[PDB]
């Protein structure tokens, strides 16, 4: 989350 | 001219100017957006609301933060937060003062590649740095060496520093951090038959976390003695005047930091991810590190956090060495102190990155 | 020129000019018709009567109001009444005056094209609106925040605005007002042996109504005293000249907005649909509605009406809240006073609809 | 002996034994007491009424649902409830039967407690148990990997499922359900110029949905055809033989559980909140859930919502992932068929609380 | 009966018949356990997986390596990885076969003996042997001279040998192998925007290493050319969907290699790793183990290692010397390969350490 | 003036003024660099460190001996060393004073040539001179008769010396030394599972090694006596506080003195090279020579290291010849106390080589 | 609504 | 690490 893949 | 301090945190913004001992604006990172029609024509109302304004209007607004996990995700977000920062907090022209910046380790390139572009293109600052947090909460202490543990809104992160040498490849992160504890306190407090669910709302329990929630020396004792008696509870006061009981919510909130396990991470607490970075350093300095435990941010507010953490640290490491958490009364404002500090010195005026070289060498240079 | 502004209400027409400070003509929304066999060729009868004039000749009259509960049943009659508000009373040319009307919220939308229809194309107004009581009567109190408590002849409102935005979930309407009071008391009368069945006695008991009737702060010493003493009856004089007396009666009728069930209504009353239109809204703003409740319309002028609702919303509402009522001595007029305001505004004139647009995009504009 | 499985929802009460396919009764969860004077001594006029005898009396009742938003109100009319239920429609003794019952997700640990308390004190059952709705679910659909979103009359509810192991922290709830839907269908009628105020008109207006509503695949442009042509419009029959037409409304009521903002929450849609729940799933669980999106409950019975759930979620999703929405034609009854599954499995019979067991702990048992 | 050959490294375990061309059994060695609370009843829900298992259930499983750097960690997860390979992947009877283990040079002598009982008390094994891996490559090679680079998942070590003679005091060893490179691209993959953290991600990251890294004969222009195009980016997708680009980070991973610098680490590279083992050796063999470099171990396998071991060996080297690597197809079972050949060659038969010999000479017998 | 006599010794810098007792300055000759990166701009990053500076923050620095087998490698360093040793240990003028140095027998010319153009070049000393090691020794012995053993950190070595006349072709030299048998210690530790690789923890091996270790009278008999009892086994507390035991690595050091084959040395032992050392000299000195047996430097410091060269020697040479072990209790500076002994003769007044003679004859005026 | 607190 | 004293 608010990343580009993961979390 | 005076060189302008600007640590954009997850959760708050802190500005100020070189050389003053607190920042001058303080204000939440937050932009609102009316989410009603309005009905009123005579009303000079406006589109978006930012930092405290909105917070005043969060009733009838969507908050929502630009900055998570210490990564802006909404842009144009973050350039009204500057905006407002640099003229109705601060007022003054940023093409007047370097500006000093701050990021998290571990972070994206572009990132910081944005941040200078928007910096140098749109404010037009003629010079600016980016330096990072654990670093400047060091000056903040004044000493040069430490390990220390920089816990926020959105990420906590360990950065040892023997010497005044960071040593990369030590550094440890862990997306867990205010936002995360924040979140779960809302989970939880449904138990009790409270429901928060709306954004503002989320405000209202962040206010009860920092006004209410502790650390427990031992959590199953506590445990016990809140099953055994009352005498753990307390009551807070909803804006709307209804008074809420929460038990051992209190201390299950921040107990996520130590058993990341509540939250569904697998990651290891922060006890544990500081006596991994130590034990990622040369066996020489290990001796220093573990005697300059240095805490900040907000996170580390919470009472009895270091005594926890001074026990913990104390079972993982061998004994025959004192373990010593440095926790100071300014933790919150400890990375904006240092970056006052650091862009002060004379010997840091040969650093800034100038608009000259900037407009020639490209957005890479701020990865020198 | 200057812009038209009347509210036609269920019950009486007050229309006026905007900038004014009260209505210039405040009549009663009746179309009579003669219902017994002229015998007499040199009298000039006219065939139908509207306004004071009617209430004038109302023995030989059958008296129908046009509008019931807010919406318009006959639109003849309604019409009539227009022609009357425009060419005798205020004795203008709509054809250069643009007209602001008012309607209930969550009334049908055929109402309002209907109006619109014949406001466009039968007196060829230049442009017209049409906005929410509950707002204007808002203007007139000079604030932008507060729940609007508008209680007419016809409908009984509450519409929550907070900074000028309206939350339309939180909005309630209640078919209970002063008409339905008046049939209750005729009701009630007949106890006593006064039988009034005719829509022109119906006059005469409102009229009893308006001025003999008061609210009760506690219902049940109230009627107990009644029991126990004469000291509470009043007389009245009918128009014939007989005397008639009223005992528990006198606040028996008002009691019908408290306790809707003595009419067979199961909906609340309004302390208690006023309470749940505040905890429809967001937590956050509850504190600013419960200290800014203003009252409007007709059958909020029931002397102890305030009282009794701030007590009965103390009792509802949590402690620590500040409960304040807002009932200015004109409240009667609060609608067209704010209509009155809103269409004298210079940043208001953009929001009319004139009739080029309305034959562009025909009566569906009306609800943009 | 044979045990009985009882889905206490919001809505309706679905009861049976173990082992058996559909449920033996099924009524609405309704309390309704007279609210005028009895007349006529020498019949039973009778204190109160229970499920379909409430329904079917509703002209002269008021009608009170024990549950909302899943969670219980009246502990009163609920002890009521119960005993309608074992006595009167599955007609057992529940002290020779084990209960089986079900509760949404994040509910208060009270309702649980209390939940309890009665069955084993008032009802002397000898063992029982409370279940999560969402995992029955996938007991009824015969699988163990899913996610599945629940949507009955009170409350919606993400549950992810992985191997038979539940993923907690993704647990999304959503305070919006059938009861909802139904009240916003009430206020969107009055526009047509049809009011609906009292409980027992809630009814007539909870089977106008049932009966006429579906969901859009593309919203806007049904909106644009209902506009320009009657196509949509269907006539429905009221109780006292007025036929009422309705056009878009027929899908804008539906719509709300994509667009909450209707009714004035700013939570998201079905569809994001079954996104976000995906995605609150480790990296190598995605795949799977994205192609075991079971649907259950009544709300997911609108025609057309597998579709616009489908459709909603690929344009969430990356592409290359092949979402598929499982919507049993007997999704209504999903939640009791799995409780009846599990119930009568050998493996579970170890997992009954037994009353020893709540004798020598409590209440508190039941949270373990 | 034929011999078992089990080569249990640190990342896998390959094991199968002596005599035989390739391993039968090949899974990597990883025991993994449910981190999350199961709610459906039985549905052989196992309290741990090992293996190929495990991987296929990562999403829900923390898994845990119980070799680390050669040395095991955790006897209790190596025993049930030997279960696993004996009776689920070969299915013998580990008392039926002599069993061939192996292991890395200059290891600690406790993990040999605990080794040794584990094999002949807890399995009854007949016979066993333990090998340095180093010299079952050479007889995979099919030479008795040259100087072996094994570099597997956990150890990297050179093993000179001259005429069957090794060369003890020439030894290197370096505890830098694949399973550092991936936790450095894990950390370099951040920098551009991906975040890897859960052990489950770390098998996605090392697929992404096994699948797109390469090693750059010249590290400065690969450099160059990576930044002033974008041939050299490939892209990925992930389990879930998702797709993410990789540029210079493919080859910047396996140059960890040539330069420990990049992790911290003070040692050579393994190009002046081995030009140290040679010159550790006797000046009249050195010629010999120059042109008979042997490559081993999956870390082995990256495009263009054995071109820049050669460039960089012939740099260090003096010239007229004919450097030459050997890099067979199969260098993965290389270890293997050597260890199946030596177990069937006649003359090994009397090395075996049969258990008379243990139980009569404690386990320090497997020193000789 | 005085004279400076300095030691230049491969591990060791020992310097004082010629006629004292003891050295005025020892500190280890080490270079240090840092290797990684410096963060905080205000600490004074030296960019190296000498001596015992480098000892204490050798956790942030590469350490490189200057000195390696006598052999100065790196002469770049070699004169920070010499710097160092003048302008900071001793801290004179070296300009002022003629300075003695030392250099090992069968050294390259080379070495000494570079080292008297150094000192006349860059530190322009009046005058100096270079002296044998073992002939110095013998001076602080108190004798001009003897066979001295010198051993230090890089060179092992023997010089008969009879009445002042030295047997140049009866010189031995071993390449292995204190330094060899730390490299020793830290393979064989590997035994019992401790890993030192960084050159910072090369010193806390050797430090190990100068604390515990010591040589055994009886090889064979020791190792039998370690097998079986846990007497002979000791503790040892690392830097970072953590505990190692060692066992019979204590004397298996050592032991690599006497049996070079541990480390794959062709060579004989000490007692083998000293045994023919004597026999290569004219057999009427040879009873002299075995009853003069000196020994020298710090790799003489292990406990028992005279008794085993006693019966070792006996064992080699004939009955009837009387074998003295002499071992001063200051072996450590026996070179320095002999070279501040020499330099305060009268009659070695005329040995120094001149500032003149070095410009009219050249470097190698230097092996006169 | 139906809850202890908010809603 | 994995070892008994240092790494
Ligand atoms: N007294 C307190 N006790 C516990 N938590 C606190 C306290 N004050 C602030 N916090 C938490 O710290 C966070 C902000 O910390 P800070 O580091 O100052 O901002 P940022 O995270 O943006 O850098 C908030 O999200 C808040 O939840
Ligand atoms: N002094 C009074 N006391 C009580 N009720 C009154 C009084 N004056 C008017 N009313 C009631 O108010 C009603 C008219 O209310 P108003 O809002 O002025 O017009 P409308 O309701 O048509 O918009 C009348 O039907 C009458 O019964
Ligand atoms: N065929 C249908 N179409 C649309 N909505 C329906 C249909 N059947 C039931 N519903 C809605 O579903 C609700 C009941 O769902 P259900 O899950 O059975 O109840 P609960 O779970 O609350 O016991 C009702 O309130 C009704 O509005
Ligand atoms: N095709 C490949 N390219 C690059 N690296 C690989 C490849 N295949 C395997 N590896 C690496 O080699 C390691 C395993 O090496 P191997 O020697 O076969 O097993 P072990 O280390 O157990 O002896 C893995 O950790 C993996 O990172
Ligand atoms: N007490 C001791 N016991 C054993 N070895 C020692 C002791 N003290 C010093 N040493 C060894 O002696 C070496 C240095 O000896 P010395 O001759 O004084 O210096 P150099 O070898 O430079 O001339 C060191 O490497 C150290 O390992
Ligand atoms: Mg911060
Ligand atoms: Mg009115
Ligand atoms: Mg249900
Ligand atoms: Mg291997
Ligand atoms: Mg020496």
């Amino acid at each position: 989350p608010a990343w580009l893949a993961t979390c | 001219t005076t060189a302008l301090v600007c640590d954009n945190g997850s959760g708050l913004v802190k500005a100020g100017f070189a050389g003053d001992d607190a920042p001058r604006a303080v204000f939440p990172s937050i932009v609102g957006r009316p989410r009603h029609q309005g009905v009123m024509v005579g009303m000079g109302q406006k589109d978006s609301y930012v930092g405290d304004e909105a917070q005043s209007k969060r009733g009838i607004l969507t908050l929502k933060y630009p900055i998570e996990h210490g990564i802006i995700t909404n842009w144009d977000d973050m350039e009204k937060i500057w905006h407002h920062t640099f003229y109705n907090e601060l007022r003054v022209a940023p093409e007047e003062h370097p500006t000093l910046l701050t990021e998290a380790p571990l972070n994206p390139k572009a990132n910081r590649e944005k941040m200078t572009q928007i910096m140098f293109e749109t404010f037009n600052v003629p010079a600016m740095y980016v330096a990072i947090q654990a670093v400047l909460s060091l000056y903040a202490s004044g000493r040069t060496t430490g390990i220390v543990l920089d816990s926020g809104d959105g990420v906590t992160h360990n950065v040892p520093i023997y010497e005044g040498y960071a040593l990369p490849h030590a550094i440890m992160r862990l997306d867990l951090a205010g936002r995360d504890l924040t979140d779960y306190l809302m989970k939880i407090l449904t138990e009790r038959g409270y429901s928060f669910v709306t954004t503002a709302e989320r405000e209202i329990v962040r206010d009860i976390k920092e006004k209410l929630c502790y650390v427990a020396l031992d959590f199953e004792n506590e445990m016990a003695t809140a099953a055994s008696s009352s005498s753990l509870e307390k009551s807070y006061e909803l804006p709307d005047g209804q008074v809420i009981t929460i038990g051992n919510e209190r201390f299950r909130c921040p107990e996520t930091l130590f058993q990341p396990s509540f939250i569904g991470m697998e990651s290891a607490g922060i006890h544990e991810t500081t006596y991994n970075s130590i034990m990622k350093c040369d066996i020489d300095i290990r001796k220093d590190l573990y005697a300059n435990n240095v805490m900040s941010g907000g996170t580390t507010m919470y009472p009895g956090i270091a005594d926890r953490m001074q026990k913990e640290i104390t079972a993982l490491a061998p004994s025959t060495m004192k373990i010593k958490i440095i926790a100071p009364p300014e933790r919150k404002y400890s990375v904006w102190i240092g970056g006052s500090i650091l862009a002060s010195l004379s010997t840091f005026q040969q650093m800034w990155i100038t608009k000259q070289e900037y407009d020639e060498a490209g957005p890479s240079i701020v990865h020198r």
